[PDB]
């Protein structure tokens, strides 16, 4: 199958330049363009341009033109995007997408997506807040002042999943971001069973393990 | 079927040598001349050579000359262009053409990198229009060119196409609206009525005398805005297996006049996971994408349609033009599953003390599986009404019950913690004969 496999994830600081790799297979590769499409929270879809896989020259979206520039090394079938003097505003999603000239043109088959996160921040793991319980209980867990994102959160190792609500990131003043997951489960039981959330922060590899017993 | 197809092409370290192959198909070129005209990055076409197999007569650029070596084997019917101690300015895409002295034929060329007197002159530079649109680029000639004069057009990723030649004459499948003409010196491109496929690159080349020249090049482009897709609704709210419509309008047509063809894409998008494409040419369903997913419309306006909706169409789709640069997309339309009215559940949770050891105090309201997403939390502290300090989270729709969950934290520093002692949210939703508010008073 064709496929297109991007570099990880990214962390800059406002002012760097960042370089976001795209490899391709499954296909000839010097006969598609290679199109970069980017998501900013709250922007949509946005096309900064496409590379001819076999000329290595770009059409560029003038919303960014001498800011990106792409390149491709056919001798490894990789594509790549270059973004220079990055600012908070280029926090995001950017995909790598082929499109093709002969016959179909559409952008088919993307990548995976690299997150780039510009910001003065470093990266540092999260604080782990018990949120004591209050017919129905809830409870929950504060995991805040971490960067960059993600982090994932389960309860009992993955053996309690019903009612719980994850709620997204929110970027503080700070720059660190936090998050809240909450569960419901029943009174009586609050007792009986016992509540652990695991946080795992692989971008700086911390990994917390929290109760929430009765306050 | 002439076919022109080149080969050979790579990276070349600097003072290197390389050698490219012109492969002719449908034709033999001991019948004609071949060319060589090669392409810098963000260039005009240049002519660097040129051969005829016959009796091997050789014609090479000044540029060229002797780095450069143009060869051929009619045995093979391929030409060949040797080249050494290449140059940084050698790097460009080189195609080979063939001559009724017009450059009839383009390979798709191939990419050379080297890791490191007859004047046309066209006017304009550069060039916007509109669909609709009549246009003229001219070129004038630097010296008597009597009627030796054709017109390509180029656009980005691919060869030129002969469009005019002899400066007047329609090259076969040329559509009706081009046309050249001769005044002297002065030649004139003119387009009747721009249609959506003509945005592109126009070069000028006469083909009098030998070398070939050509014009520096016109760009056209869409004037004003770039063409502009406007999505609505702007969210959607329909009830399980129930038909969910989205409309997009484009600024201009996505109708290519010699194809008939809507250049128009319809995409799924939805949180952590890359755009999914769902219809091309504005009605042809991506194989694998479900049955119920169809896309209609045509010109400017085009309709996406779901016949019965899932809980796993839940999702923002996306409209997209890929008929000209830039390819834009649509604002998009947040789709979102159709349930009953379902009252919040409000928990209030007081800063742990845990966290009033890092010296600020977090209070949190949850409101719990409610439908619909309008949600008005307020804080009060000692029933003061407050407003400034409050952010607000909320989770995607919840795939089996259709609901969502908002979280709403009232931020304060510890010290301003300690100051008051009762602390409420008083939440206001559809499901609430009246506000409902949840205290405590540590």
């Amino acid at each position: 199958q064709v496929q297109l496999v991007q570099s990880g994830a990214e962390v800059k600081k406002p002012g760097a330049s960042v370089k976001v790799s795209c490899k391709a297979s499954g296909y000839s590769f010097t006969g598609y363009f290679i199109n970069w499409v980017r998501e900013a929270p709250g922007q949509g879809l946005e096309w900064m341009g496409h590379i001819s896989s076999s000329y290595a020259t770009s059409t560029y979206n003038q919303k960014f033109q001498g800011r990106v520039t792409f390149t491709v090394d056919t001798s490894s079938s990789t594509a790549y995007m270059e973004l220079s003097s990055l600012r908070s505003e280029d926090t995001a999603v950017y995909y790598c997408v082929r499109s093709g000239n002969y016959e179909e043109y559409a952008m088919d088959y993307w990548g995976q997506g690299t997150l780039v996160t510009v910001s003065s921040a470093s990266t540092k793991g999260p604080s782990v807040f018990p949120l004591a319980p209050s017919g129905t209980a809830a409870l929950g867990c504060l995991v805040k002042d971490y960067f960059p994102e993600p982090v994932t959160v389960s309860w009992n190792s993955g053996a309690l999943t019903s009612g719980v609500h994850t709620f997204p990131a929110v970027l503080q003043s700070s720059g660190l971001y936090s998050l809240e997951s909450v569960v419901t489960v029943p009174s009586s039981s609050l007792g009986t069973q016992t509540y652990i959330c695991n946080v795992n922060h692989k971008p700086s590899n911390t990994k917390v393990d929290k109760r929430v017993e009765p306050k | 079927e002439v076919q022109l197809v080149e080969s050979g092409g790579g990276l070349v370290q600097p003072g290197g040598s390389l050698r490219l192959s012109c492969a002719a198909s449908g034709f033999n070129i001991k019948d004609t001349y071949i060319h060589w005209v090669r392409q810098a990055p963000g260039k005009g076409l240049e002519w660097v050579a040129r051969i005829y197999p016959t009796n091997g007569y050789t014609r090479y650029a000044d540029s060229v000359k002797g780095r450069f070596t143009i060869s051929a084997d009619t045995s093979k019917n391929t030409a060949y262009l040797q080249m050494n101690s290449l140059r940084a300015e050698d790097t460009a895409v080189y195609y080979c053409s063939r001559w009724f002295y017009a450059m009839d034929y383009w390979g798709q060329g191939t990419l050379v990198t080297v890791s490191s007197d007859i004047q046309m002159t066209q006017s304009p530079s550069s060039l916007s229009a509109s669909v609709g649109d009549r246009v003229t680029i001219t070129c004038r000639a630097s010296q008597d060119v009597n009627t030796a004069v054709a017109w390509y057009q180029q656009k980005p990723g691919k060869a030129p196409k002969l469009l005019i030649y002899s400066a007047s004459f329609l090259y076969s499948g040329v559509p009706s609206r081009f046309s050249g003409s001769r005044s002297g010196t002065d030649f004139t491109l003119t387009i009747s009525s721009l249609q959506p496929e003509d945005f592109a690159t126009y070069y000028c080349q006469q083909h009098y005398t030998t070398p070939p020249t050509f014009g520096q090049g016109t760009k056209v482009e869409i004037k004003g805005s770039d063409i502009v897709l406007t999505q609505s609704p702007d969210s959607l709210a329909v009830s399980l297996g129930e038909r969910a419509t989205i409309n997009c309008r484009s600024s201009q047509t996505l109708l290519y006049s010699n194809n008939q063809k809507n250049y128009l894409a319809w995409y799924q998008k939805k949180p952590g996971q890359p755009p999914k494409l769902l219809i091309s040419w504005a009605f042809t369903r991506k194989s694998g994408v479900p049955d119920r997913f169809s896309g209609s419309g045509s010109g400017t306006d085009f309709t996406l349609t779901i016949s019965s909706l899932q809980a796993e169409d839940v999702a923002v789709y996306y409209c997209q033009q890929y008929s000209n640069y830039p390819w834009t997309f649509g604002q998009g339309t947040k789709v979102e599953i159709k349930r009953t009215v379902a009252a919040p559940s409000v928990f209030i949770f007081p800063p742990s003390d845990e966290q009033l050891k890092s010296g600020t105090a977090s209070v949190k309201c949850l409101l719990n599986n409610f439908y619909p997403r309008e949600a008005k939390v307020q804080w009060k502290v000692d029933n003061a009404l407050q407003s400034g300090n409050s952010q607000e989270s909320v989770t995607e729709q919840d795939s089996k019950d259709s609901t969502y969950s908002l979280s709403s934290t009232l931020t304060l520093s510890k010290a301003d913690y300690e100051k008051h002692k009762v602390y409420a949210c008083e939440v206001t939703h559809q499901g609430l004969s009246s506000p409902v508010t949840k205290s405590f008073n540590r």
